[PDB]
């Protein structure tokens, strides 16, 4: 299904990302609050806005 | 071309091997995208082996960092050259000027 | 051993994409950012934006 | 209120012109100014090289005996062809050339639908005496910026392996910028005027240009009206 | 979508055993158990559990 870019998975993609408490972690952090969390959104780009 | 330089710009483009130069100037004759054949003028010719200078071009080939060296022809057919004259300059060069 | 060998080359046309490192011969670096329109940039007496 | 309208289109050339709008009210020089500017700057019906089959091609990155650049760079020039069609969805432009001379945009098989605006547009050169080139430039019409890279994943089942897939840049426009100034009608206190300086290589007539754009806005407002 | 779940943090202060509760709860909404009462809207069951804590009906 993902192999065919099915319009099906696109709607399902919306459902599992629009509300995913994710961990934006930077490995080299020498501080606790350098590892925080956000909420991913379907964005047309090539980087993390 | 860069609107500013130092005077070593032609020292790069023209003298880096990136261009099919000529050791014995002459009327360009059989120029192709592979090899360039030059009919040598006798005022700058050594009587040895008649007079047919052979040259090889770096016309799009491979390079270390997955690159692809690119040669850009700068001289049109039908004109004599000189000892130190160019035929087709390499990458990022125009008629003999370094435009990194 | 090396008797039935093969040598094949593959070439790809590559154009600059957001995230490429452009700079200068002086010392200032830089990376191409978000692709911008053509004339939304301030132009001048010459005409080129 | 006097209805918005464009006066005689200031035509300096067939390729580029500048529309003039007299009956513009408070803020329309900017309203329509950008409401057209953006669409005019991207989505426009153009004709661009899709697939081309040249004869002397082992691979598109080859040095054909007689040409200055790559076979693909021959296609690089073909990428911005100033061809104008009348109705075909897709069309094949045959390019045959043998003899000492620059292969210009005149030695191409001149079809009735194929109307090149600039005949002297040199693609590549054929400088060798006894050499030859022969290809078929399959150009179609679309809109926007669509690359064969985003289209390369399929191969389209190619038996005639000479069908190299190249970049379809469908953008006839290049320079769209609007200016404003005091417009004076006979019945009104103050009106604005609009001067959209649009540039087209020679595929779509300036009026047909502003025609298509305005029409697409109409359709993109179709659904937008229902609450 | 949720911007602040500080409310959940206050209904059940453990913030750890809280995760074990919804843990077994997600299990019920998957492996047999019982159906999710609140009619879900795109939100995975993990977030559905988050909402049930804010209401404080299942802990």
């Amino acid at each position: 299904m993902v192999e065919r870019e099915e319009a099906v998975v696109w709607d399902i993609l919306d459902e599992v990302i629009r509300e995913h408490p994710v961990l934006l972690n930077r490995a080299p952090t020498l501080h606790r609050l350098g590892i925080q969390a956000f909420e991913p959104v379907l964005i047309e780009g090539k980087a993390i806005q | 071309k860069p609107l500013v330089g130092t005077g070593m710009e032609r020292a790069v483009a023209v003298d880096s091997g990136v261009t099919a130069v000529a050791k014995r100037g002459g009327v360009v004759q059989y120029v192709d995208a592979s090899r360039i054949v030059i009919k040598v003028n006798e005022d700058e010719m050594y009587p040895g082996e008649a007079g047919i200078d052979i040259y090889n071009l770096t016309k799009y080939t491979r390079s270390n960092q997955n690159t692809c060296i690119n040669q850009m022809p700068c001289v049109s057919l039908g004109e004599p050259v000189e000892r130190g004259d160019v035929l087709a300059d390499g990458p990022s060069t125009d008629l003999g000027e370094l435009a990194l | 051993g090396v008797l039935k060998i093969v040598k094949v080359y593959l070439a790809v046309k590559r154009r600059i994409q957001p995230g490429d490192k452009m700079a200068g011969r002086h010392g200032n670096k830089g990376v191409i950012s978000k692709i911008n329109p053509i004339e939304d940039m301030p132009y001048d007496e010459n005409g080129t934006p | 209120f006097l209805k918005p309208r464009l006066v005689d289109i200031e035509q300096v050339s067939s390729t580029h012109a500048k529309v003039t709008l007299e009956p513009l009210e408070r803020g329309f020089g900017h309203t329509l100014g950008n409401a057209l500017r953006r669409i005019l700057l991207s989505s426009m019906p153009g004709c661009a090289v899709t697939e081309v089959e040249i004869d002397g091609v082992l691979h598109e990155y080859s040095t054909k005996e007689g040409v200055q650049e790559d076979i693909l760079e021959i296609l690089l020039n073909l990428k911005g062809l100033a061809v104008r069609v009348q109705g075909k969805d897709e069309v094949i432009l045959t390019l045959n050339k043998s003899g000492i001379g620059p292969v210009t945009a005149a030695d191409i098989t001149h079809d009735g639908d194929v109307e090149i605006v600039k005949p002297q547009h040199v693609i590549c050169h054929l400088t060798d005496e006894n050499a030859s080139i022969s290809m078929r430039i399959k150009v179609q019409r679309g809109r926007g910026y669509v690359p064969a890279s985003t289209r390369i994943h399929s191969e389209e089942d190619e038996r005639p392996i000479g069908r190299l897939l190249v970049d379809a840049c469908y953008s006839p426009v290049e320079r769209i910028a609007y200016n404003v100034e005091a417009a004076r009608v006979e019945q009104r206190t103050d009106l604005d005027k609009l001067v959209i300086e649009m540039e087209t290589n020679g595929t779509i007539d300036p009026e047909e240009a502003i025609r298509r754009a305005a029409t697409i806005l109409a359709e993109q407002l179709e659904a937008f009206v229902d609450l | 979508a949720r911007v602040t779940v500080q409310d959940a943090v206050e209904k059940i202060g453990n913030r750890f055993d809280l995760v074990l509760v919804a843990a077994r709860r997600a299990r019920q909404m998957q492996v047999g158990g019982k159906d999710p009462l609140v009619p879900e809207e795109n939100d995975k069951t993990t977030v559905i559990a988050l909402r049930e804590i804010e209401e404080g009906l299942i802990n």
